[PDB]
């Protein structure tokens, strides 16, 4: 699970 | 003003607790101000926009989002249905290519660009960036990071989604920016969200509503999601005049909730951002 840093 | 049926984390910036569905805010919605998203570009064209969204630079072949992240994220600042600042300017600034990467000397480049390009631009209420972006520590975007926020604009920027402390992080560890982590519609930390002593608040991050590529809308989480709400209500506060770009990441720590929310590891803040509306 991303949708970031 | 009152939008009912909201997308919950605009809920839950204007209540003290969770589970609310209506999204209070000043009419002004930070009309004046204006917000330059840097990421993978913007949907200009989305009707959500209405006409106040326009691309300033890009740094591939086309000046189009072909991911829909810098979509999503511009729409959490402001869109009409979606956005924490609805009568905002939003300027989009391409440094990610279409697969949602980009070499840090490019990201650089586009911060140097904004704090030049602001002053070619009409914000009588103030300038702020949202980066919903990073990787791993490097000084140099620190410093990139350090010099947009010194140039007059509020640098919002996201935590990361390692689950890791985001001091290993750019750049979120940054310690001049404001550096926000993710939490869910329960105020729950979110499971990916960064954390530490760099982190100055909180924003909703979990299944995020807003506009996507082709005209459309989807659901995403990430610290990605949590920044453009900070950022927006940054700008929303600066047109109100309650603070200034210098300030404003210090005057939304100080008049956040407090203590809201669980999963906090000590040493991190436990700060929720919060408008404080009264009507
Ligand atoms: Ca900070």
């Amino acid at each position: 699970l991303l949708f970031n840093d | 003003a009152a939008q009912t049926n909201a997308p919950w984390g605009l809920a839950r910036i204007s209540s003290t607790s969770p589970g609310t569905s209506t999204y209070y805010y000043d009419e002004s919605a930070g009309q004046g101000s204006c917000v330059y998203v840097i990421d993978t570009g913007i949907e200009a064209s989305h009707p959500e926009f209405e006409g106040r969204a326009q691309m300033v630079k890009t740094y591939y072949y086309s000046s189009r989002d072909g991911n829909g992240h810098g979509t999503h994220c511009a729409g959490t600042v402001g869109s009409r249905t979606y956005g924490v600042a609805k009568k905002t300017q939003l300027f989009g600034v391409k440094v990610l290519d279409d697969n949602g990467s980009g070499q840090y000397s490019t990201i650089i480049a586009g911060m140097d660009f904004v704090a030049s390009d602001k002053n070619n631009r009409n914000c009588p209420k103030g300038v702020v960036a949202s980066l919903s972006l990073g990787g791993g520590y490097s000084s140099s975007v620190n410093s990139a990071a350090a010099r947009l926020q010194s140039s007059g604009v509020m640098v919002a920027v996201a935590a990361g989604n390692n689950n890791a402390d985001a001091r290993n992080y750019s750049p979120a560890s940054e310690p001049s920016v404001c550096t926000v982590g993710a939490s869910d519609r329960y105020d729950r930390r979110s499971s990916f969200s960064n954390y530490g002593s760099v982190l100055d608040i909180f924003g909703p991050g979990t299944d995020i509503l807003s506009t996507w590529i082709g005209g459309s809308t989807r659901s995403i989480s990430g610290t990605s999601m949590a920044t453009p709400h900070v950022a927006g209500l940054a700008a929303y506060l600066m047109t109100l005049g309650k603070t200034t770009a210098a300030s404003a990441c210090r005057y939304i720590a100080d008049t956040a909730n407090k203590g809201d929310l669980s999963n906090i590891p000590f040493g991190t803040v436990n700060l929720l951002a919060y408008n404080n509306y009264q009507a």
